[PDB]
């Protein structure tokens, strides 16, 4: 249905017309039968040692050596075909493409790039690819499947003392299904077991009801394995069946079945593998620091709007200035040449290892008495050592950032470091002194020499321990800097007094930061949550960095890393050069772990759209899909069936923006009944849960929410063969329009605050639903099943008893009063987190309720107060009848007091992780959530936590938040 | 008599937060400074705040048993006798690395003075006059930043679709030299026996190349017409942001000293959020 330009290899061209679900071998072979009616076609030869080449709509010359694609697949740029003789290596033409597709952008333009840094990159990273294929490898066929199917355990194999009482004499029940008949005979056996044997103690039991190990135990409905020695109650699955009071299911396989599913997949080095004098030490030198700027290519500023520019710039070492900074002169708006040598008050030999100039082109307005109004125009960062270790010299030129919306500082030193890849942008002129050589940064074994050359009992141990508990934004005046820094020899006695003893040193000083080297060097190993406060942009030294990576290389478990694997990934764009031990740590850990690749693959891959991190992500993702075995062909299907959801989407909201629920509704029915539409929609895996395998859809059931962007309902069969005992739909909400990146942080919060109180004596159940981000504004939300609204059981039920009374009608007797006890845990721990956090505007439209008594909040949106940067809450007199159980006082009752001692209890135990709490917000900063721009932005924290009081004074400033808080409407 | 209180006099700020002293000492002189209250809110703690090398210092004024100072041989009789003896002598007689004076005090009457007419009757005009003027530039503002980037991703659209049409020219032409040199000198001059081969088989065929390789020059012109057109109005936009910006700094600044030097210090009201 498409006329195609075929051009043949002997200079004549052909009008040939296919349909357009042709494969290339249908199109191919119809050619050379509509060739030969034409005047050379005996020049031509045989079908075969020809191939297709076209132009797509990425501007790539793209040859088709997959001739099994059809012409609808291709992306054209426009319908034309060309037939050539296939040059180059065909089986790895083929991985170009699919890398390709997975991460958004050609190959072709990694190799047309001419920094030094971005081909060595490459090349250099290929060894950590390889040393992790040959370990998922070693220890066969089990080290292979444990790579795809690991372990989902807890940290610890103690149970809470609270837990363990829910279990009899330390014995659990569980169901081992058993499929023997051909005809699908579902056997059952229901044993009892001691909470911590091992699953090869589990099996050798059901064998012995049922009258090296030949089976493995799989969770029933969700493709998830117990393959390596833990105790049972260990594997997070047991686990969360002995806090809930149901029963676990577990079905008894064969190793042959599941070793006979994983397909081998190996790991070949690319095309670029293959391919590929007099010096003085920084410190003999003897100047200054000075640098001169030239002019600036053009700026956008009216003539009667604005007097005059100026370049302001400044030498910084993470986010703290080395000097005063120091300006040029103000020239006319129409002429920006300023020819000028600037002078810096820092010594040559004194600058650190990280140390960057920070500039941006300034206006000045003025015009009104005295007191000048300036305001950035562009702003731009460059590191004054690139990576092997080299003072820049000579001439410069540098493209211009614009300025980030909300920010009216002069200079913009936590932004990147680079010109701006765009090139019709504003561009300024430098140009670096030449001291007559090339000048290297020196070596650590110079610099111990330094140390040993610039170099008893006390009892104000007291100092040091109560500086060492303090809050990681607490003010450090300047009697405890220098108190500090002269009681450093002690501090190893206090390992994690060492992020306070860091901001003690003098960085423009090199006989400190000489010192502080050597002191690093034999530093005892510290906790991986002290230790990724040392990974954000107040830290920017490569040795202190390595120290860091090197606390979390042996004590982070998979566990806690999937748990803070959103901050690891933020912490990346700080680093100053591509190739550093954090992008190693957490690219060998993801080649081990197809959990904990698949997120890793998600957050990277979302933050491909923005240009300040694009190429960083980019050739990190290039990597990853490179060695990441067969699994690259799982994200391919994940990618277009997101892919189609995207375009069907913006049909609705810019084509179909004003018309009624049933002509859109009728349209949607339309789009997804497609047979293309429904091959790429349908036999998938769940990117919210790799283990969650989507199935056949339920076109009945999907439709278009009334929600504020119009998301979209969708359900899914869960096609396992024991679907029927856990869920057996997968319901999804889709959005288009939303930023999801505050939902996704306080739900991880609230999911560290719930391990936090569960580990304390208290059972407070939060309910932390699955939420992805998978581009700009656009991600996936899981449903939860069994759940309303307060606002839906208010009308359907109609008054303020109507929620106490709906709750009493759906659990009668027995089962009411536990109902009742898990109604009030649940609104109390949605009642501390919420106002730690910040979050407000709770109304009934966005707080639902199971059956079973179960509360949770939905659609957070703005957490921090960023609208003012009281409205008392109005169900607040519907839960206190439900608390009470109904009665008439209920402000009085034993079962409001006992309320209030949960949230008091709650509310005490975050304010003792107040430091957990801080880092995870600061590691965000540069994420570029609007909430969250600033260390400014994260003192609301410290406010609500009552940090600079004490605990009774503030306990009280709760109770007295609270109290406000109470009736109202 | 240069011993005045310490509540009146004009560097002294009483109970400010730390991120509000910020907001104050950014990008002044070194030497600028004032005092406030401890941020643990227990009276007669007194951090002194300097501006030194671009950076703040934060220095502890200690109280002991009625006496003051910054270490322990506290030998002062109050604050503001602390605070003169190091505006005329250096800091350097407490830390030789802190060679600085106390130079350019943060006053609190030459700024609070920038509002006028302390009425309830005038500054409530004044402030609706500002409110209104304030939130309507924020109307003009983020209405542009909304076109701005719109207009950035049509940009980069168009740019790259140019790139496209420069490959595919570029195989149209050297698909054409095979035309003749790959065949038409060694097939078509051999073989020129009276035959009807040239017109229809080698003419025919090669004029509808030509046809169809114009043809593509003529649609990559006529959108590279239309990304001047469109990078001329993505740099009109960018001035016009450059010159509201400005103003909405301003607004701002003389707007919020209006809600606290009438509104909750004059008269406590309830009204403000009733005004606005
Ligand atoms: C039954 C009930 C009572 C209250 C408050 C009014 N009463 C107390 C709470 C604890 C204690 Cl220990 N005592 C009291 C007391 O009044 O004595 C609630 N408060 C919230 N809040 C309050 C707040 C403040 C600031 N930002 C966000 C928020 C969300 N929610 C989301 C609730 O479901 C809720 C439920």
């Amino acid at each position: 249905r498409i006329l195609v330009e075929c051009l043949l290899p002997n200079g004549m061209i052909v009008t040939l017309e296919c349909l357009r679900e042709a494969t290339l071998i249908t199109i191919k072979h119809e050619l050379f039968k509509e060739a030969r009616k034409y005047p050379l076609h005996q020049l031509l030869q045989d079908e075969s040692s020809y191939i297709f080449v076209s132009v797509t709509q990425e501007a790539e010359r793209e040859e088709f050596f997959d001739e099994t694609r059809r012409l609808c697949d291709l992306r054209l740029f426009q319908p034309f075909l060309k037939v050539i003789e296939p040059v180059g290596n065909r089986e790895e033409k083929i991985l170009n493409r699919e890398i390709g597709f997975a991460i958004g952008m050609p190959v072709c333009e990694f190799d047309m790039v001419k920094d030094p840094e971005v081909q060595d990159f490459r090349r250099n990273i290929l060894n950590v690819c390889k040393e992790a294929v040959d370990l998922r490898d070693l220890n066969s066929p089990h080290s292979r499947a444990m790579y795809v199917y690991p372990p989902n355990v807890e940290s610890s194999p103690e149970l809470p003392k609270h837990i363990y009482n829910k279990l009899d004499k330390g014995q659990i029940i569980v169901v081992i299904w058993v499929i023997v008949s051909p005809n699908n005979d579902k056997q059952k056996y229901t044993l009892k077991i001691n909470h911590d044997c091992v699953p090869e103690q589990v099996i050798a039991e059901a064998i012995r009801k049922k009258t090296q190990g030949k089976y493995i135990l799989k969770v029933c409905g969700c493709d998830e394995y117990f393959l390596e020695k833990y105790p049972l109650s260990q594997y997070k699955y047991i686990r969360s069946c002995i806090m809930l009071g149901r029963m676990p299911n577990l079905m008894l396989m064969a190793k042959e079945s599941l070793y006979s599913q994983l397909p081998m997949d190996c790991f070949t080095m690319p095309s670029y593998s293959r391919r590929i004098t007099s010096t003085k030490s920084l410190w003999v030198i003897n100047s200054a620091l000075r640098i001169k700027i030239l002019c600036a290519t053009y700026v956008n500023v009216n003539i009667r709007d604005i007097d005059k520019i100026y370049v302001r710039t400044g030498i910084y070492h993470g986010g703290e200035p080395l000097c005063d900074n120091v300006n040029t002169q103000r020239v006319p708006c129409s002429n920006p040449r300023w020819n000028e040598w600037l002078n810096y008050d820092i010594y040559i030999p004194d600058l650190p290892r990280a140390a960057r100039l920070c500039l941006s082109i300034c206006s000045v307005k003025g015009r009104k008495g005295a007191k000048e109004e300036h305001c950035p125009l562009a702003w731009g960062n460059i590191n004054l050592f690139d990576y092997t270790d080299t003072l820049v010299s000579g001439k410069m030129a540098l493209n211009l950032w614009p300025v980030p919306h909300g920010l009216e500082d002069l200079l913009n030193p936590i932004g990147v470091t680079g010109s701006n890849p765009n090139k019709e942008t504003p561009c300024l002129e430098l140009e670096f002194d030449w001291f007559s050589s090339v000048v290297k940064f020196p070596d650590m074994s110079v610099i111990e020499e330094h140390a040993n050359w610039s170099v008893l009992r006390e009892n104000d141990k007291e100092q040091l321990k109560a500086i060492s508990t303090r809050d990681p934004l607490s003010e450090i005046t300047e009697q405890e800097k220098d108190f500090l820094w002269s009681h450093r020899h002690y501090c190893v006695t206090i390992p994690e007094i060492l992020p306070k003893l860091l901001l003690s040193v003098k960085w423009n000083s090199r006989d400190e930061v000489a010192q502080m080297y050597c002191l690093v060097k034999d530093w005892p190993p510290i906790k991986p949550e002290q230790a990724m406060e040392l990974l954000d942009c107040n830290y920017p030294d490569p040795m202190v960095r390595g120290f860091a990576v090197r606390c979390l290389e042996k004590y982070l478990t998979d566990d806690k890393l999937s748990q803070y694997l959103i901050q690891l990934v933020q912490v990346l764009k700080y680093e100053q050069y591509l190739d550093n031990l954090l992008v190693r740590f957490l690219l060998k850990k993801a080649l081990t772990n197809q959990r904990i690749g698949h997120f890793f693959f998600w957050h990277l891959k979302s933050e491909m759209h923005n240009k300040t991190v694009s190429q960083r992500f980019g050739l990190l993702l290039e990597s990853y899909c490179r060695a990441c075995g067969m699994y690259l062909k799982h994200l391919n299907r994940q990618v277009e069936a997101m892919e189609k959801l995207i375009n069907l989407t913006d049909i609705l909201k810019q084509e179909k923006k004003d018309e009624t629920q049933k002509v859109q509704m009728k349209f949607l029915v339309e789009q997804m009944r497609r047979p293309d539409f429904m091959d790429a929609l349908q036999g998938f895996l769940s990117p919210l849960n790799p283990a969650h395998q989507l199935g056949n859809l339920r076109l009945e059931e999907c439709r278009i929410m009334s929600s504020a962007k119009r998301p979209l309902w969708l359900n899914w069969e869960n096609p396992d063969i024991m679907s029927e005992l856990l869920f057996q739909n997968n319901e999804i909400i889709f959005k288009n329009g939303d930023d999801l990146r505050q939902d996704m942080l306080t739900l991880q919060i609230i999911r560290i605050m719930e391990n936090i109180w569960q580990n304390q004596g208290l059972d407070l159940r939060m309910l932390p639903y699955g939420c992805l981000s998978i581009g700009d504004c656009v991600g996936l939300i899981e449903v939860v099943r069994n759940s309303h609204t307060i606002m839906q059981i208010q009308c359907k039920g109609g008054n303020s008893h109507t929620l106490h009374q709906w709750l009493k009608d759906k659990n009668k007797g027995e089962i009411y009063d536990a109902a009742i006890d898990l109604f009030t845990r649940s609104c109390a721990g949605y009642c501390v987190a919420t106002f730690i956090l910040g979050i407000g505007d709770r109304h009934n439209s966005n707080i639902m309720v199971k059956d079973d008594g179960q509360l949770f909040h939905i659609d957070f949106g703005h957490f921090l107060d960023h609208k003012k940067k009281r409205v008392p809450f109005v169900l607040t007199q519907d839960f206190l009848i439900v608390i009470s159980k109904g009665a008439q006082e209920c402000t009085k009752t034993r079962e409001f007091e006992r309320f209030q001692e949960m949230c008091y209890k709650a509310y005490l135990a975050i304010r003792q992780h107040a430091n957990l709490f801080i880092n995870l917000f600061s590691m965000m900063l540069g994420s570029g959530m609007p909430e969250l721009q600033s260390f400014d932005d994260i003192a609301y924290i410290r406010k609500t936590l009552a940090l600079d009081k004490t605990e009774q004074e503030a306990l009280e400033y709760f109770m007295k938040q609270m109290n406000d808080a109470r009736h109202g409407g | 008599n240069n011993n005045m209180s310490l509540q009146d006099a004009e560097w002294y700020w009483g109970d400010i937060s730390r991120e509000e002293v910020n907001e104050k000492l950014r990008d002044t002189a070194d030497g600028t400074f004032l005092v406030r209250d401890a941020s643990t809110k227990m009276h007669g703690d007194y951090t002194l705040t300097l501006r030194k090398g671009g950076n703040n210092k934060l220095i502890k004024i200690f109280h002991r048993d009625g006496k003051y100072g910054f270490s322990d041989p506290l030998t002062f009789s109050s604050v503001v006798e602390l605070i003169n003896h190091y505006r005329n002598e250096s800091l350097a007689q407490y830390n030789p690395k802190l060679d600085v004076k106390l130079l350019y005090p943060v006053s609190k009457y030459q700024q609070d003075q920038v509002v006028k007419e302390d009425n309830i009757e005038a500054v409530g005009k004044k402030l609706h006059e500002y409110n209104t003027q304030f939130q309507e530039k924020s109307r003009e503002y983020d209405r542009l930043y909304e076109e701005y980037t719109r207009t950035s991703q049509e940009i980069q659209m168009k740019r790259t679709a140019i790139e496209a049409f420069n490959e595919t020219i570029k195989i149209f032409e050297e698909q054409c030299q095979t035309q003749e040199r790959y065949s038409k000198e060694y097939i078509e001059k051999f073989k020129r026996e009276g035959n009807e081969k040239e017109i229809q088989r080698i003419m025919h065929n090669y004029d509808k190349l030509k046809s169809r390789i114009s043809e593509i020059i003529d649609s990559r012109r006529r959108l590279e017409e239309d990304l001047k057109k469109q990078a001329a109005e993505y740099r009109e936009i960018d001035k016009r942001m450059n010159s509201i910006k400005p103003d909405l700094i301003q607004l701002r600044k003389t707007r919020d000293q209006y809600l606290m030097w009438l509104t909750q210090k004059g008269v406590r009201q309830k009204k403000l959020n009733e005004w606005l």
